[PDB]
């Protein structure tokens, strides 16, 4: 039949007798009105994970079958709202009134239904867009030590999507309710709530809800992808899902493994991260992209969860605490961070300029570790150090101030060609604002030419003429 | 409809309710027994329900010693969780885990009692206003400002200065604040609680304070539930009366450890480093309740014990995501005699944003961290290459960094026995003014030994004159 | 003096070459010991976990 | 017939009961095909691989796809044999799953035969005793790291060096000159990289000479574990029936070791060192002992390997190195400088390099090339601090020789014709050995360094010099 | 068999390390408690039951003799590890082979300084 | 037994003085592994010079070892070990080379072994 009775209750898990026809992954309802998900089908008992308060469920209480898999609401109606992992509102702005509801455990797009990634996802961060480029349909991991900027890079990225036809989803996982309130308020202040959805499963919410949050985040983000529109999903900590999954598995009595995690921990993040894709023209050409975040203890890049996700994604952005406590912000280590879609996820303008940046910056990472203290060396080494110091000042940037690609390629072009050789290393930041102020008068000219033509090869004569004559006449 | 004890396994006990009317999870049970013969012993015990087993049986955790318990005794179901007295009649008292008085002043006559387990506030009714709360301590007031209405965490290993820092904060913040104060000694020394109570009695601060203990010698059941008893009392002043309140807690690690000690006996599979499979869930139910709502604010200072100076241990690592300010105490500074031993690189807060603090406060704090971070990497090299091989910019950074690191030290009022000095208070403007002269090189001539256990920067010049330089 | 300054720079060049080589050799021997410790800690930790799970 | 029923389900693991007492063998394949009876149910098309005989007429099995929607009491059928896949020439230019079903939307495969995934290896009475060198036509590999026929070769390299181009060029050369096909097994691959490979195979015309089998990362542990054995059974038919020499490519052998570790944990087996399965060396052997040079024909394999923490002593790299015959290293510095293919001449090695197998001049030319290139690597930090004019006449005479030899290792590939004007070049072992011997004696030192850059045989460098 | 009759015999084991790995596999499948590197406690008794059988007999027993040449592979060239040290404690000496000698042309690649025979010196002819 | 009450006063001073020099040389050991002994000056340099001689004079040719090396075995009385180490510590044998204290019995053997070398 479709009815059972609870036999054991504890720590957010229940065991029931009966329920002969339950399906693996189905939803079940308790006499209390609370919901649960059936995850184990033993020979004589069903193992149920509770989706609510469990201190009201007693041994001998009845449970009934709902004949349905886990399903969430989807549509444009969710834009500007705050919701829980089950698709219920949290902002207190009234009901959602959705038109359709769909499963949380859909299969990923096959190898023939995809198309190569070739269109950019501008983050507005000088170090990321130039050296570690992201394309629509890609998966880029943000990984680092605690308190290094991570939520900052994800929110600076969402703020930059105001002009483009992109929809953003933010999944708050295991986060404190007061930090979630500062994130929602920051998005409302920058006007990002016009094109974003927030899914939250905070630290006091049941382990079950904190486990279904990213899957519900993909169901909402891939809806726009199947309509031809672009979408972006962000997971603030994937390290917190692994912990929430470890609890449910060790309580259901499933065999443990490395760091007590169950054998299917690689499969958990793989089912999720392979759903980000750029589809083919037969499917409408849509695109979903993901920004998973990971927390590493004292730089343990070789721990079980960091190695699983580093192997699954199309690249990673490493943040370091010694860079952070030394003034380099955002604290991204350019030497260890890579994008495997580089040279295709960039516009022609950036590809021409970033080539020189890669060589100048690569020769600097090696040289400063040893030649920083020495008083007199060969002029080549002096010029390599002086250029590397100036380029590492151009890559520094403050929070909530993302740069449009047209402004980025202009400043990088000026630095790479070496027009800053007479400018002191402390003055480089003042030069960026002063040069961009002169360019405000030319924004009408260079915005239309760099945005439409993207031809920095033709533009060389105008950039050289303005940069040299304007500064040499004023500085002499 | 009563129950019977079936298994006694140290702290854990199993009870069977034959009628089928079983107690809910977290309910409180009573064992009151009078000895029938000369062989038996009189017993008075409380146990809380933890898990529902199959054959009309429940697992329960005892809040006191289980010695003298016999299989087949009689158990009474109270019908609700551990309910603690709440109201203004709890002020100037000291309490047990069950909210009973541990002082000899007589019974408490509070008209209401509240259960220690309550749902946390919702996202729709929280608040997050930002202002600077002064401590009078040179390091905390500059490098990691305390947010009013926010959680503060003091992290450290054994004997680094945590309790001597909590005590100085109580004698500074609470002594400069109108409103109630609450203190919970979670699994600490019963000798320290006695000295705190006497200091309060002398000063007169007990009239505005509440104390809860359940110390190291108590069983695991009491050591984890004590923090909830102190919290249900600080919540009544916020939610019912509307007043702002301070919650001070020493050793929140004992709450995590006590949960791990009982987890194996309940039947739960073990997890990483020998912790329970529910560590993050149990710390979140505690930390998510200590927040500022639309009605009133709870400012909280917590001391965290790091088992072997390794911040990567599950209990300290799980704690870091909940704080608004974190201060790390390092034995490296303590062994050099630099107290309070706060690490100037690893210490941070939600308030070190250019939009919240003054311009020079932000500049001085960022310059201190850069000079000390540069010195940290360079001092290691000097041990193998020797100080003669480094450049003039490096020598200048070494000389200034030594003086900066020593000026971070201060004599506390509670540390007179350990320091042989009376104790001093430094206001924020003097902390900023003092550190700026060292960074700008004004005092390059003053010896590095004129900054240990000093107060204001004027004293360093007077002390150098007393040293005949 | 010309020969003395040249021989001083030559002597320091050889001394620094040997010091760097001694440090590079010490780094590989320490790296191998750290890898042995890393693998030993992981097998010990996983066996304490499985022993506890088997007991329960 | 005989039929079982599902009795337990938890993640990828499923348990089945056979009430009549007729039970399936330890590696048989079982099918679950069910049509929803009521609106509450879901239709399913799953398959399971047997793992253990538990007792009381029950068997434990690993799942090849998702187990969501399954119900206890659902009937199941035994196929009477292991997983079976199509074999023959009809599998050339097509895409497949672990089960042998096609991924391509190119209709069904009507192959004349189907072979089981689990087959015993060839015995000592069926092998070839004297080793042969497989001519790749690539100067660097054929000269400094010879490939044994029937051997296992290991690929170690960083991102952005040109691994795919080399695979594609190796896949070509064996089909054109040796008249032999190739097979590619993507063990737990990223479905976005599988897409780029299929399109570049299609644009280069290479698909008609190769078979591609993909096990994606989004698949359960059981499916990612067996994908190498279905790629191998397809390569086995070309050796046993057609008698041809074959190339088998495995993108990452570490993902095969990892998938077995996850399947062992799910089955409940006590872990070994670093948490790997107790059967790690027997699982690696049952794969690697089927890749051999028999008397009829041979299967050679190029396998890439991921080192878990830059530690070669980890149990997965350790058990694989026991079976390998050669090592090929790909470096980013050669790619940044402009040398293609980007193969490191001082870190790549093979067991075939001894003078008892290679000719005396082949050994001498390889030893002299390594000695000159090693000596030049020493001078590089001296050249960074001081000028070229200051070096001794003998030192300069070695720096010049080394740069020209390093450039003569470079070769214009045939697969590269879409990205550059260079047509492509195949260089026999006898021609590359002859060419480097002339360079080492200084016969061509009065020639520009650009004459040796991106060229094939030595006579082409002479004509390129005459054109300038 | 040859040794009991009176004839001399030699035995070679191509890898004792592979033998130990094959034993760790069945002990862990039988669910026996693991030790130092997941190997069971019986790992010393394993190599001891076999190596002790090699022996030179007394004239009363017919004077025959069995001799053994066990082989061990060691990761990164360090002698101080569980299986290597177990067999070094059982044998009558050891011959050390080094990789830098082998890849530099010195063959056979035997370390003359650290290799020793404990029974040696008495078994050599006077010449 | 290494307590002032059980051993002779001369034995106790010599044994304690030997462990101090051996501990001091184990502290210098981690820095000389990189820089070598060219940087060391005065007492730290003199301490390694005596510590080398002391570490070698603790080596002894055994009677059971005659089957491994052609050297005859030796038995050294307590009065001879105390006198030999005392003279090494005091510096009376600072002129003798460090290679003259390898596998010897008594201190007089080091004097003739040095005389055999002639260095
Ligand atoms: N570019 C920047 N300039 C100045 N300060 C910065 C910059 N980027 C990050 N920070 C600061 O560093 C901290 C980074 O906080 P963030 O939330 O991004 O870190 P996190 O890794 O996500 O921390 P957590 O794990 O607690 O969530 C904040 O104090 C932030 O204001
Ligand atoms: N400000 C200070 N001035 C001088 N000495 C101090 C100071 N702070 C701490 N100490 C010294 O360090 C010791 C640290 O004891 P403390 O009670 O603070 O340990 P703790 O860090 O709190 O450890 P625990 O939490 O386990 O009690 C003191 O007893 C005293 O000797
Ligand atoms: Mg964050
Ligand atoms: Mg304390």
């Amino acid at each position: 039949s479709d009815v059972g009775t609870v036999i054991q209750v504890g720590d957010g898990i229940a065991r029931a007798h009966g329920l002969d026809n339950v399906m693996s992954g189905e939803l079940v309802e308790f006499a209390n009105g609370v919901m649960g998900m059936a995850l184990n089908l033993e020979e004589n008992n069903v193992g149920i994970v509770i989706l609510g308060p469990y201190t009201g469920i007693k041994e001998g209480d009845e449970v009934r079958r709902t004949g349905r898999i886990m399903e969430v609401p989807v549509g444009e109606e969710l834009i500007g709202r705050v919701v829980n992992a089950l698709g219920q509102p949290i902002d207190g702005k009234g009901p959602i009134n959705a038109k359709e509801f769909r499963p949380v455990e859909r299969k990923a797009p096959g190898v023939v239904d995809r198309q190569p990634v070739k269109e950019p996802l501008q983050t507005g961060i000088k170090a990321i867009d130039a050296m570690i480029p992201i394309g629509r349909g890609q998966r880029e991991l943000i990984i680092g030590d605690r308190q290094t900027g991570k939520t900052a890079i994800a929110i600076d990225t969402i703020i930059n999507q105001k002009g483009q036809d992109v929809i953003c989803i933010y999944v708050a996982i295991g986060q404190k309710q007061s930090t979630v309130a500062q994130v929602v308020k920051t998005l409302e202040e920058h006007g990002a709530m016009e094109y974003t959805i927030v899914v939250a499963a905070t630290a006091s919410d049941p382990a079950a809800l904190q486990y279904i949050a990213p899957y519900a985040g993909c169901a909402m983000g891939e809806y726009f992808r199947d309509k031809g529109k672009h979408a972006l999903v962000v997971y603030d900590d994937l390290s917190k899902h692994a912990v929430a999954y470890r609890q449910i598995s060790l309580l259901l009595r499933r065999p443990p493994g490395r760091e007590a995690y169950p054998g299917d921990v690689f499969y958990l993040h793989s089912r999720l991260l392979e759903r980000a894709a750029k589809l083919s023209d037969e499917k409408g050409g849509g695109s979903l992209t993901a920004l998973p975040i990971i927390e590493t203890q004292a730089g343990d890049v070789s721990a079980y969860i960091p190695t699983n996700v580093i192997s699954i994604t199309d690249g990673q952005i490493y943040l370091e605490s010694d860079l952070f406590y030394s003034g380099i912000r955002p604290a991204i280590n350019v030497g260890l961070s890579v994008s495997r879609v580089g040279g295709a996820a960039q516009i022609k303008a950036m590809k021409q300029v970033a080539g020189k940046l890669r060589l100048d910056l690569a020769q600097y990472r090696e040289l400063q570790a040893f030649a920083q203290f020495a008083s007199d060396l060969d002029e080549a080494t002096r010029a390599q150090l002086e250029r590397g110091q100036r380029m590492t000042e151009i890559l520094k940037q403050p929070q909530y101030s993302p740069m449009p690609v047209e402004k980025q390629v202009v400043i990088i072009y000026a630095g790479t060609n070496g027009y800053l050789d007479d400018i002191p290393v402390e003055k480089v930041k003042e030069f960026e604002d002063g040069f961009l102020e002169y360019i405000e008068s030319k924004h009408p000219d260079i915005l239309e030419e760099i945005r439409e033509k993207k031809a920095l090869d033709d533009e060389l004569e105008e950039k050289l003429k303005k940069a040299i004559k304007e500064f040499k006449a004023t500085f002499k | 409809t009563r129950g019977r004890v079936i298994q006694v396994m140290g702290p854990v006990v199993d009870v069977k309710f034959e009628n089928g009317h079983l107690p809910a999870i977290y309910n409180a049970l009573k064992i009151q027994h009078k000895a029938r013969n000369e062989n038996e012993v009189d017993i008075d015990l409380t146990l809380e329900v933890a898990l529902h087993l199959g054959d009309d049986t429940v697992r329960t955790i005892a809040m006191a010693s289980t010695d003298g318990l016999i299989r087949g005794m009689e158990v009474i179901d109270t019908g609700a969780p551990i309910s603690v007295p709440v109201g203004p009649e709890t002020l100037g008292r000291m309490f047990d885990v069950l909210g009973e008085p541990i002082d000899e002043k007589g019974p408490v006559k509070a008209k209401k009692r509240w259960p220690i387990h309550r749902p946390p506030p919702s996202l729709s009714e929280q608040s997050t206003e930002d202002e600077i709360l002064e401590t009078g301590i040179k390091v905390i007031d500059l490098l990691a400002p305390i947010p009013k209405g926010g959680k503060i965490g003091l992290f450290g290993g054994a004997g680094v200065g945590k309790t001597v820092l909590i005590m100085e904060l109580i004698r500074n913040i609470a002594y400069e604040h109108k409103g109630f104060s609450v203190f919970a000694g979670v699994g600490e020394r019963s000798r320290e609680g006695n000295e705190l109570w006497l200091e309060m009695k002398e000063s007169g601060v007990l009239d505005n304070t509440v104390l809860v203990f359940g110390q190291m010698n108590e069983p695991p059941g009491a050591r984890f539930r004590v923090a909830l008893t102190g919290l249900t009392m600080a919540e009544y002043f916020r939610d019912e009366e509307g007043k702002d309140v301070l919650l001070f807690i020493d050793n929140i690690f004992r709450f995590a450890q006590a949960g791990s000690e009982v987890s194996a006996l309940l039947g739960r599979m073990p997890s990483e480093v020998g912790y329970q499979p529910t560590l993050a869930t149990e710390m979140a139910e505690l930390q998510e309740r200590i927040t500022s709502t639309r009605r009133g604010s709870i400012t909280s200072v917590q001391a965290i014990y790091v088992p072997a100076d390794d911040l990567t241990d599950p209990a300290p690592a799980t704690t870091f995501a909940h704080l608004d300010a974190t201060i790390v105490l390092s034995r490296e500074l303590a062994e050099k005699g630099i107290y309070p031993a706060v690490d100037p690189l690893q210490s941070t807060s939600r308030i070190m944003d250019p939009r919240i603090v003054s311009e020079e406060h932000y500049e001085v704090a960022r310059r201190v961290r850069e000079i000390l971070q540069r010195y940290k990497d360079l001092q290691d090299i000097i041990a193998i290459l020797g100080m003669e091989e480094l450049s003039e910019e490096d020598k200048l950074i070494v000389q200034r960094a030594r003086k900066i690191q020593r000026f971070l030290s201060q004599p506390f009022h509670v540390a007179e026995h350990f320091t042989g000095r009376p104790g001093k208070y430094v206001p924020i403007e003097d902390t900023i003014r003092g550190f700026k002269e060292i960074l700008d090189g004004k005092l390059d001539d003053v010896p590095e030994q004129a900054f240990y256990m000093v107060g204001t920067i004027e004293e360093a010049v007077e002390k150098a004159k007393k040293m005949k330089k | 003096l010309l020969d003395a300054k040249a021989s001083e720079h030559a002597a320091r060049m050889t001394a620094m070459k040997n010091a760097t080589d001694n440090a590079n050799e010490l780094i590989r021997t320490l790296t191998l010991s750290y890898n042995r410790a890393r693998q030993a800690a992981i097998t010990q930790e996983i066996t304490e976990i499985v022993a506890g799970a088997n007991a329960l």
